[PDB]
């Protein structure tokens, strides 16, 4: 019934480890959906070979920015952007997969995936989804961020699909 | 629509390109009568609410009577909503998806939700909902094309028994009313309104003769 | 129509819409000849009532002989219902219960209740009762158009 | 004398006249009174003057008796 | 109506036919003037909604007036079925069950029930309630045969002070406003209405003017 | 008035030379308009009854209103003192004896008795009984000053809709009669005395007349 | 209106006379038009629900659109009771009872309980409530107030552009259907109706001009 999605996840192209995503479809669809098919890219674009740009220590590793590369673009399988959904799921662990956004209705493919508890997020970002396997590959990747975000190597989504 | 697929896998099946030739033609053909609800429920069963709307979107013309039957969807859809709100309860061991007014109307609903509401078990007979509120669309909308009232429906000096029948019954068809309104009418209306020459020999019949026993009366 | 998969259970299938516009087509251009019997017959195989309820509210025109038909089918239902005892109460589960005139008229019931008179075992077949109602009807319609 | 699908207003005859011989005919008249409930709103504001009818379909089809007499009151 | 026998059980008495024949004599001979509500509360007392039943169904004529009787009626019954929850299941012997809006009518219940009704203790006054929806049909009637209003009555240069104030009091009566509006408007329209001579005479009277300084005062 | 300090004592404070000034102002520019009864209410918030002595005797002019407030007040104390009574005697310290009528009015004391009042333990406020008898006079004035009634109020052919709902509003203000007679007068007799055509166009408007209703369909 | 202190809190404070004097002349001043309803946001910032019915009352004349904004506020009152209903059972200890419909207006309260209701933990914006209802009594108002609709403008042949464009703009202001609406009648409307020479002159710019260079090709 929740989909599964995976990222194998490399460092300048040594590969790291798979980290594997449930999406609560059942609770937050469509913005799980749009994860969902942009792990596939059976819409033509998505996350294989983007990487995460802004890694920050305790706090989440974020990615998902497939046209600029750098937090400035991405966009949904609905077009650019797309609503907040609910905010029935709140931020309440490590693993916590919870959308990015330039303040509210500006959803588009940015997602960060918490490391910590982020109760403050609670309210300004849709959660859609938890890590499922993986959560020590999420921690190794932090090693590579810093304070403001820049990562010191290159991080990648090697290859990305459905499980189940 | 989906279809039974060999074996026992429902699979999504695009609609035919000449299912909707079919359409338009009857559409174009024979306008409004009473009989295109049985065509259209019977040319789109299990339909995707996707299906529908592309079968009422391919109409050419009439644009007044599909805004009524757009107008009625979202009135049934809105009645929808308030007769199903979330009340709070126990949440469900197992959770299926719902259909929202708006996500039967297949507005917002995307084609893998609705496959996904009607080949899950239990299906959600959103196909079902969404015909019963089109056919009653199309009844709203048979019911005003009729040229003239029901009680309005009266035999010529030299008009036959045949085509007064014919037309009072076909004009009673498409009137509306329930069915022991239309037995009253049947026997207080048909008979009075008749030719008097063919109206003393219903009456030499009976009050409550058939339809067959005055036809052949007044046959010929 | 019931198609009868190769071997395989009979699959129940909506009827084709070739069905339903020769069957208008015949019906408007041929008026009502004798051998429109034969051709309703033809293409109404292994058809449940609801296919044949169909069938004949597609006719357009011709409401007098419909009415006609709608009566000999009440009055076959009723003879069915008079000399056909019903029973009630609580029925043994995978035993549909007593088909009813007006329930082998396909006006009281839905599909389900129609495949599964077509399927126990022993077979009950509704659809071979209803056609025979309607050829009767369309014959009085026939004797009455000469 | 009539039936109650004769009764006709005149052209000047007032609404009050034409819907008292209305309903002392359908009174007279024998049928079940669901039949009535939707001969009255079927037949009361059809037969009416031309100039009453528009008025009455004015107020609505489900109107009550006495917002459609005082619809039409002189 | 129920007749109380003297020192025992009050024993139920059908109407009386001089009771009926007063009762459609009055209707037929005054149509509905303002006092044919309190003769037939007079006439109708303790009497059981069968009773009121008759009395309402002897009237002839002004069928529109009884059909607006009628429709107060269920809906005054409507309401009282939507303010009431009605109980069901087995009921406790000698105590009757609850009294539905349809039955407080008349129109689904018996004289036994009735009787049953209006014995029990403590009693239900069915009677009285189906007597108040009467009257307040009644009186919806009433004012709907008033001919004038009451704020276009204007005194005649000749037509004296007497038969002007038996007019205004006459429209005052039909009036349907409540009765503390109904106080100010003939504290003030009465002495505003009048003619300009006598109006300048009330006016010279001043405040505290009553009816019968007012009519010594505008003599001759 | 008495300013609240923050957190602190409520300290007493003389009335600004602003506020008579706006007082004497208004009275003198807007004469006696319905809403001067609000900015007098609004200007005189928690003030001492010699605060409402000073603005009453400030107002220069119209003496007979003054009179007539004067003896408005007069009564309202002859009543509050027949009824209630008014203890002697050796009164115990720290409690404040009864306050009288000429004592509750403040022509019979100085501001110590008035700011022992209104900080008492439970407060009995003077002030907020001195200013109902004041506007109790105020509303008697302005009714006096209406010049015309509002039964009288009739449009004018060439006179539109807007002006005369704003002067039968005004007048309304102006009136004396009780809120539900209020009502009524402003639900029938605004559409009771319009121009012909825009009268007819309310009455097509039917029931649940609405200004705002009424105004859109009196355009043009 | 509520005023912070040093220390940080606020409490009630006596609304100042020369606020009343402004909004009552700019009420007067200019009457009704679009920036009425900034300068009475402005004025009242932080105001209890009395000092906005004292703002309201105040306002002498036009009463016909003091009375729709009452109407509207009447409205939005039932609307806030109907959409949330008390809750039944205990209260939590550090918990107290909420406001009503008609309270949120402050006509049935007085102004402690609204202080407590504004200055609670946490605080209940009942003064920004009941000010969004009167602004949008306003803008109804103003609305009513505009003297023409937005499709009967045509520029006339010796009018300016900047006249036309100054009273388009106006009227749309005064407009208000929506904001998208908006945007689509000003490339449409504004394009349309321009005098023939000028309006080739529009024209040879095409629907990508912006209407700096759409005014200062018509310039000079």
């Amino acid at each position: 019934v929740n989909p599964t999605v995976f990222f194998d996840i490399a460092v300048d192209g040594e590969p790291l480890g798979r980290v594997s995503f449930e999406l609560f479809a059942d609770k937050v669809p469509k913005t799980a959906e749009n994860f969902r098919a942009l792990s596939t890219g059976e819409k033509g674009f998505g996350y294989k070979g983007s990487c995460f740009h802004r890694i920050i220590p305790g706090f989440m590793c974020q990615g998902g920015d497939f046209t600029r590369h750098n937090g400035t673009g991405g966009k949904s399988i609905y077009g650019e952007k797309f609503e907040d959904e609910n905010f029935i799921l709140k931020h309440t662990g490590p693993g916590i997969l919870s959308m990015a956004n330039a303040g509210p209705n500006t959803n588009g493919s940015q997602f960060f995936i918490c490391t910590a508890k982020t109760e403050w997020l609670d309210g300004k970002h849709v959660v859609f989804g938890k890590v499922k396997e993986g959560m020590n590959i999420v921690e190794a990747m932090e090693r590579f961020g810093s304070r403001n975000g820049k990562t010191s190597k290159k991080i990648t989504i090697a290859d990305c699909g459905q499980l189940e | 629509p989906i279809v039974q697929n060999i074996q026992g896998q429902m699979v999504h099946q695009a609609i035919s390109p000449r299912t909707l030739n079919a359409w338009v033609k009857v559409v174009e053909e024979k306008a409004f009568s009473p009989e295109v609800i049985p065509m259209f429920s019977a040319l789109s069963e299990g339909a995707t609410p996707q299906d529908l709307n592309t079968m009422l979107n391919t109409v050419g013309g009439h644009q007044a009577a599909m805004q009524m039957l757009k107008e009625t969807i979202n009135e049934e859809a809105a009645e929808w909503d308030r007769v199903h709100p979330v009340h709070a309860g126990p949440i469900a061991p197992g959770q299926m998806r719902e259909p929202r007014g708006s996500d039967i109307a297949g507005t917002t609903s995307t084609l893998q939700e609705q496959i996904g509401w009607m080949t899950n078990n239990p299906p959600i007979p959103v196909g079902e909902i969404y015909k019963r509120w089109i056919i009653l669309g199309l009844n709203k909308i048979v019911r005003m094309y009729s040229p003239t009232s029901i009680l309005d429906i009266r035999q010529g000096p030299k008009e036959p028994f045949r085509d007064y029948v014919d037309r009072f019954y076909k004009t009673l068809r498409a009137e509306q009313a329930s069915q022991e309104v239309k037995n009253w009418m049947t026997e207080t209306l048909l008979v009075q309104n008749a030719n008097p020459d063919c109206k003393t020999i219903l009456k030499a019949l009976g009050p409550a003769a058939t339809l067959e026993e005055m036809m052949t009366a007044c046959q010929g």
